[PDB]
């Protein structure tokens, strides 16, 4: 793996808190910290998770298994940006899921919103492109939950999976960064939590 | 982008 700043310091500050088994404390903004910057390092190890989740799990998802983006039959994703694709297209949760990841990633390697030097603001929209990128990151877990959880299960990655969409909801609850109409599909599972 | 039933 890597080897050996105050944004790494910032995710191994977040990933070692959680281990106290209070999320809701764990994922409050330590003391003196950027707000911005808090939400960036936690933006970034979600995507990572919810790439490496995905990835498990990458084999039961096909074209023919999930002809559209699907959290249950109630609700169904179209790709938008838009920038390249300003109309929304129906599409397959692979290649969806492909093009919300490689967006992601696009913004993530955009120095103006993520700056890595580390005296650099971060923009004033931040706020509203960091929201953007979780409640699509989110769409990511409906789907895995409401299709692919026998796989999940047939995996030993049931545990990962609860383990990092609680964290995922607790901090999205914590800074107002997803609305409840967008976490409707996962509704009764986030009551539980 | 989201579309229900
Ligand atoms: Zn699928």
């Amino acid at each position: 793996p890597k080897k050996n700043s105050h944004q790494y310091e910032l995710l191994k500050h977040a990933e070692a808190t959680l281990g106290s088994g209070n999320l809701r404390q764990a994922v409050m903004l330590p003391e003196g910290e950027d707000l911005n910057e808090w939400i960036a390092v936690n933006t970034v190890d979600f995507f990572n998770q919810i790439n490496m989740l995905y990835g498990t799990i990458t084999e039961f998802c096909t074209e023919a298994s999930c002809p559209v983006m699907s959290a249950g039959p109630r609700y169904e994703y179209h790709w938008a940006d838009g920038t390249n694709i300003k109309k929304p297209i129906k599409c397959s949760a692979p290649k969806y899921i492909d093009y919300l990841m490689t967006w992601v990633q696009d913004q993530l390697d955009d120095e103006t919103l993520f700056p890595s030097k580390i005296g650099v603001p971060f923009p004033k929209n931040f706020m509203s492109v960091a929201k953007t990128i979780l409640k699509r990151l989110f769409r990511v877990y409906a789907h895995i939950y409401h299709q692919h959880f026998d796989s999940v299960m047939q995996l030993q990655e049931e545990a990962h999976l609860n383990t990092s969409f609680k964290h995922f909801i607790f901090f999205v609850q914590e800074f107002n960064l997803i609305d409840r109409r967008e976490l409707a599909p996962l509704q009764e599972l986030i009551e539980k939590l | 982008t989201m579309i229900e039933p």
